[PDB]
């Protein structure tokens, strides 16, 4: 079964562009596909960023579209992400969660999870 | 690493599908597998889901027990169903342990199955293969661990059988693909067949890549065998089946032989498409697999939103149409349209053959971890602490001693070879409406019982269709006469006239006495040729030689009753005397040259052979000695050794004695060899009466005859000039050469020919009653 | 459970040697081996420490680098072999406890070396098979991580196949082992076999540990065609022919067949070891490599107090010398009679074949691993983070490319498909001394060379059979019957000597008028057989005839010149000169008579046989017509319708005419019959080409003549007994006797000579030379 | 590496026969011969008995021969030292010892050394 690391989090500025590396154990894990819940303290859950398991195609929550980028290897059993354009309250808890099945997105029954970062926001 | 659809539950059954196709040789070290296969992979994971759901809903097999699952992909290659069955045994071999896998639904190939069962038979971990149908998987010396619920190929070997037997076709010609499958399969098959009394030709050992001409030279050696030949047994595959038909189309040979392959191409539309006119009148067969309805149902309703326990499913439908689910994981980029919300499965469907064994397979499982359950955890239900870790080498033990009742109604069973009963049905390919071809039953096999519906067989061209290496020829006078080739191809020949078929192969010639009755079926009594009056043509001669008795009789009636008659008795009434004795000695035999030979007539029979002719030449040689002695004795012949005597009885006692002479030759000539018969048959048909005559005893008498009337004649050349009385002496000159000629004219005619019996008769008849006619008929009438 | 050899490292080096034999055929499913092998799997463990302790002592390979090892037991089975690379793989496939094996030194079968590369494969673990030669294992897609030190079978097939094409064997029997080397390698070699002219009487294939009753079958199966096919070309591991040579013991086989063997019986003398007289004279095959010696060394001193690492060393000690150790560890009690410690190792010691390679294999793996630390991370020493843990597909890359001289002193170095090259070195097992044996290098194979010298070889020249199902017994005028089946073992014959035989395969009848010439390769003119010169035989006849045209030319001298004569100055003079005419024409017959054989000659010889006989009848119808003419109105015949005219020229007219019609009728039939010599067989072997004819076509020329030879005897009836010329009445008589006679005696002698005209110039000579000699003698004779 | 544990210690008068079962832990154990060892209260670890690696020849010392019993089940992994007519001189700590690549009994090599026991004879 997956057992899931993230990293990349970290004290960065407004207009900050930051990695956000989410490593990954169990060798299926070009089966899964990932995703980054977005849960701030003081606001709840919300699905922000995605990745099919291919790679392929991918998601930007569109509140975010084009202030990312996500990147994945299947090759070292890790996805990563990129925050562009960064602001005070685009911090939060970055679960890097994982679906194997799902709907359309962003309800895939995310299976797998990582103890995610609240990545500390500052200008 | 790959993808592994599971269900978590108590007792968890492996499986090993042929989900995606094997790698192409591209790839093949790297071991990743290509597209996905839609009617051998995801349909039977769904097959296998579905049969768990029902014995995880079924009372009677495992209550209290979960049966859960890890379903793996072989792939259909060999390397990619190791690196998978090592992966079911990683986690039993030692975030802990989660469960030892009972046993592994067996992949589809056969050489895919042998080599999982090697690395399974290790850890104690049965494995039931639905279509693992190969020869060698029945030694469980090697392969212990191996189940199924298919019959070996073994099977095949029996039904081809049976149906080459239930037509009496023995001169079938095989053929077959080379590999585990073909030539084990055929050589089984081959063996089978020797036993049972059928026959070959050629045993092609075509591959399924060789080149058109590799083909086209197998057709050719079977070609030269065709006037003799018309079945062609195959245990042929898709690919090599077509390829023997592109050299068949090539030769322009489209319908000739009967080919009779094995299910290589039963269901196999690809061997003949686009090519359908040219197998026609192919008897082929496959495995009765009904198909399996409750499975269809829950496939076509598979939503591919609400299941959530089978990755592949998402590729099964991006890969059937071709759609990429923008929103759903997993997506294939690479395809090129987006998934509208209405399409389904219902659309190009087709259940699988193979999906009856698959769901027979995972409930021969979930019986015999029943069956173990209730003979090794008795008075508890469900999992106790014996089965807990389940043990895999008991668990054979009662999988396999386990009979059930599958999901089409039938049976699975298991033999001690861990192989199934084999169902099987027997097809063919025919004129079906105007000039279309689909693959149709006739019927089916059952274990070892046939059934063919023989009136749809081919409308009578398979129903007159015919081969054998010999026709029977059965019958007697008609022997089975053969090269030492082989047992079926021999000659038929018939038998000469002495012989008759006691060995039916050889016709036994029996012994000389017993000759061939009819048909050839023994042998009886021949036939005997004694010759009493012989014939009409015979009665001829009984004519003559009657009639002749009948006028001597009269002489002796009137000759010898007148007592005085001057001529008669001018010389001495001895000499007179004798020659009455002479004529009537040589013509009392001849009235009996009539006679049968046998053992006390021989002396009876081989007397009148040459003492008949003896005593007929003895009339002739006291005439002639009458005559030659008067010359002699008077001054007729001048001589000064005139040997007379005193009293003229010394003249006549020399008479008798010079007759005693050839009496004793030929009594002689008979008593150096006593009466017998020597029966000659020249031929097994020819039977006559053929008494020995050493050609010596014809040879000698004849030339006594012969000599002693030249040297009276020589004497009375003086009165074959002139008579000194009522022309008696010029008439018995005329006797001599009359008689002397119708002997020696009658020597080739007894010698130099065949039929020797009358002939001797005519020549001793003759002789005499001429003489008769000629020296005592006249003076009768000219003493009256 | 099974022991490990273990030896420390920083890099482990497993390896796979069949310590114990096989294990027995029925006790594979449990998986126990029977018995240490002594020669070939516990010398290759001595080898394989030794090998290590050198390259941990080499200042130069692997330096700070220490090796380590880990042998486990092959057993030479599948089952087995797998179980031990489970325990290999195990280690890191399920703080810390084990060591991860970087390499393996494969097994010695090609079947297990497979088993074991489909599971390490899997794992990025390399192998080496220091004797593994089936040409299977030459495609890298399936097994990547093979590399040999040896070469594949394809050479060993090549080369049995240069040594039995060399000995000009064609027709030999071919058994060999179940499993891949066997199968690959035989294939191989057969495939070679059909195209270089070779055939087969059995190809068999029987397994290595196979049971008793399977060798027994085999050997009938392979004594069967020993009466022809007397070399066996066995490709088989060791115990299999050990199994082979078993049951020539049992049976009595010993002396029966050859044996020319493979690498798997390469240079073993534990598989004759117990079998010598059985199998002498066998041509095996095995690879070169030098004996190592420093091995001899280490091995020869090891006492069983030094192996305190090698596990198998007191079974294989207490095996050696079948004696129990009284108070060692792990002491066998069915082992007797208690070790003494002064027990060598040097008796009847064979070292091995495969110790070469063996050692080799080990150090492949050693520079594989120093060539990756000085291509990963050089510059620094023994152990760097690179290749800690290796990776066995880096490492496979070092391997394949990495050459290096081995210990032996031979080069090896690896090919795109991880082979190395290698010479083959025959052997021949002898009796070499009073009753002594060896392998004795009688050769060598190289690429094409093949150096081997026969009078060396068994020590005979004659030694082994022409071997081949049919002799070179296709000598001139014999043909070949193809036997059905194989054509390379066909069936001998002479055609029948009337066909002559053009084609190899096709014996074929000459036209006529050719008789098939010397060697049957033509056919030649049965010759002329010309009847146109003489033939002294005939010459008596001839020169005969030529004195009667001498005489000829006498009765034209006595009556042509001087006409006074009473006979001729009174009778109708053109009779007489006619009479001449007809004579000379009787008698220029034997002239014009011999003829040569061509049509213009065989109407000549017509113009002789029926024609010329017509005229020697003119002559005798002109006699009897004429003296008939005038008998007419005279009182020696009594006719009132006289035949005659008052004209003498009408006489001469009348005789002239029915000579004529009977001359016009034959001149008809003959310009009708086409007249020819003819080339007919009375028999096969005359010269013949002589004239034709249907005899009752000169029948007609007989039949008119012959008629009117009835006519003239029928005139001869009074004019014998009309006496008024001078005796002529007697000559005229006898000699109408004569030619009547002679015609009727030469009649059934003309249709009794085959070839007539023979008869008709005698019986014509004759004829006419008595009417000269007998009808001209006396008249003119008494009017000279 | 194998290693052992003892299981069947016991403070037995005379004359009571007591059982001992030396139990091993992991494959590889038909390839070991064992050994019972003993140390009285202030003695030397004295070799009371052994058994070959296949079982079928077994060793007793001089100081308790023929008297106790060893057998061996390799399916078991265990070894069974059953003593008769125990004298309170039979008293001391007893050792389980696999032995191998040994020379002449009792100079084996003894490498995996058991846990031990006390197995007194009382009075
Ligand atoms: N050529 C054999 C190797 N060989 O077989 C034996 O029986 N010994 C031996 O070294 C093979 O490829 O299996």
């Amino acid at each position: 079964q997956v057992q899931l690391v993230e990293s990349g989090g970290g004290l960065v500025q407004a207009g900050g562009s930051l990695r956000l590396s989410c490593a990954a154990s169990g060798r299926t894990f070009t089966s899964y596909a990932m995703g980054w819940f977005r849960q701030a303290p003081g606001k709840e859950r919300e699905s922000v960023a995605a990745i099919s398991s291919s790679g392929g195609s991918t998601h930007y929550a569109d509140s975010v579209k084009g202030r990312f980028t996500i990147s994945r290897d299947n090759s070292k059993n890790t996805v990563y992400l990129q925050m562009n354009s960064l602001k005070p309250e685009d911090t939060a808890v970055y679960y890097c969660a994982a679906a194997m099945y799902g709907s359309r997105w962003p309800d895939w029954e995310y299976d797998y999870w990582g103890q995610g970062t609240q990545v500390t926001v500052s200008s | 690493q790959r993808s592994v659809a599971r269900m978590d539950g108590d007792v968890i059954i492996g499986a090993l599908f042929s989900v995606h196709h094997q790698p192409p040789a591209e790839k093949v070290p790297e071991r990743k597998c290509g597209e996905i296969r839609e009617q051998y992979g995801i349909q039977r994971v769904e097959a296998m889901f579905h049969t768990l759901d029902k014995i995880n809903a079924d009372p009677v097999l495992l209550p209290n027990i979960t049966l859960g699952s890890e379903i793996r992909d072989s792939c259909w290659h060999s390397s990619v169903a190791l690196e998978q069955s090592i992966e079911f045994i990683r986690d039993s071999l030692i975030g802990r342990t989660k469960k030892p896998i009972a046993g592994v639904i067996g992949p589809g190939s056969s050489s895919v199955a042998i080599q999982v069962q090697n690395l399974l038979q290790l850890f104690d971990i049965p494995q039931i293969a639905y279509s693992a149908t190969s020869i060698d998987l029945s030694d469980k010396t090697l392969y212990k661990y191996f189940l199924r619920v298919v019959p070996s190929d073994t099977l095949q070997a029996r039904a081809m059988l049976d149906i080459v037997k239930r037509y009496n076709w023995t001169y079938v010609s095989a053929v077959h693909t080379e590999g585990n499958y073909g030539e084990s399969g055929m050589d089984a098959f081959k063996e089978l067949a020797a036993q049972e009394g059928l026959c070959i030709a050629h045993s092609d050992k075509i591959y399924s890549n060789a080149g058109e001409k590799s083909f086209d030279r197998l057709l050719r050696k079977l070609r030269e065998r065709l006037p003799k030949a018309r079945v062609v047994v195959c245990f042929c595959e898709g690919m090599t089946v077509r390829g023997l038909l592109s050299a068949m189309r090539r030769l322009g040979v489209v319908g000739e032989f009967s080919l009779i392959g094995s299910d290589g191409w039963a269901d196999r539309d690809e061997v003949i498409e686009g090519y359908e006119v040219e197998a026609n009148g192919g008897i082929t067969i496959k495995l009765q697999s009904p198909e399996v309805r409750s499975f269809d149902d829950y496939f076509l309703k598979l939503r591919l939103d609400t299941n959530h326990r089978n990755p592949w499913f998402q590729e099964f439908w991006q890969h059937r149409f071709q759609c990429r689910l923008e929103g759903f994981p997993q997506e294939n980029s690479n395809f090129k349209r987006i998934c509208t919300g209405n399409e389904s499965l219902e659309e190009n469907y087709v259940q699988d053959s193979k999906m009856g064994f698959v769901i027979n397979a995972i409930y021969a499982m979930a019986h015999g971890l029943q069956n173990m359950h209730h003979a090794l955890c008795p008075g508890h239900v469900g999992l106790c602490d014996a089965m807990k870790p389940i043990d895999g080498s008991k668990l054979l033990d009662f999988l396999i001693k386990s009979s059930f009742i599958g999901v089409s109604g039938e049976e699975v069973w298991f033999d001690e070879k861990g192989d199934a009963p084999g169902r099987y049905d027997i097809m063919n390919l025919q004129y079906t409406e105007a000039n279309r071809y689909d693959y149709v039953h006739v019927g089916t096999w059952h274990e070892g019982v046939l059934n063919i519906d023989d009136y749809k067989i081919q409308m009578n061209k398979s129903g007159v269709v015919r081969s054998v290496c010999s026709e029977p020829c059965l019958k007697g006078q008609i022997k089975v006469i053969r090269k030492g080739e082989v047992s079926c191809c021999w000659i038929c020949t018939a038998c000469k006239e002495n012989e008759y078929v006691q060995d039916e192969f050889t016709c036994k010639a029996c012994d000389l006495g017993w000759w061939p009755n009819a048909d050839l079926t023994g042998c009886e009594p021949i036939p005997v040729r004694y010759l009493e009056w012989s014939n009409i043509e015979s009665i001829i001669a009984i004519a003559f030689s009657c009639l002749g008795i009948l006028v001597t009789l009269f002489v002796t009636l009137i000759f010898v009753l007148y007592r005085d008659t001057p001529v008669v008795k001018s010389s001495s009434r001895e000499l007179c005397y004798i020659i009455l004795a002479g004529i009537f000695l040589g013509y009392v035999c001849p009235f009996t040259l009539i006679a049968k030979p046998t053992t006390t007539s021989c002396y009876l029979q081989r007397l009148l052979v040459g003492l008949s002719s003896a005593m007929c030449y003895s009339a002739l040689v006291t005439k002639t000695n009458r005559i030659a002695r008067i010359l002699a004795g008077s001054k007729k012949k001048i001589c000064t050794r005139k040997p007379r005597f005193m009293s003229a009885w010394a003249q006549v006692i020399i008479a008798s004695i010079l007759i005693s002479v050839q009496l004793t030759l030929v009594v002689t000539l008979i008593i150096m060899e006593p009466p017998m018969p020597i029966l000659s048959y020249p031929s097994i048909k020819e039977v006559y009466l053929i008494c020995n005559t050493s050609n010596l005893g014809v040879v000698a008498p004849l030339g006594y005859n012969g000599l002693l009337i030249m040297s009276c004649t020589y004497y009375a050349f003086k009165t074959r000039n002139v008579p000194a009385n009522f022309n008696e002496a010029k008439y018995i000159a005329f006797t001599m050469y009359t008689t002397c000629i119708i002997w020696l004219a009658f020597v080739p005619i007894y010698f130099g020919s065949n039929y020797k019996i009358i002939t001797t008769c005519f020549a001793v008849s003759l002789s005499v009653t001429v003489a008769l006619g000629c020296m005592f008929t006249p003076k009768m009438y000219i003493i009256i």
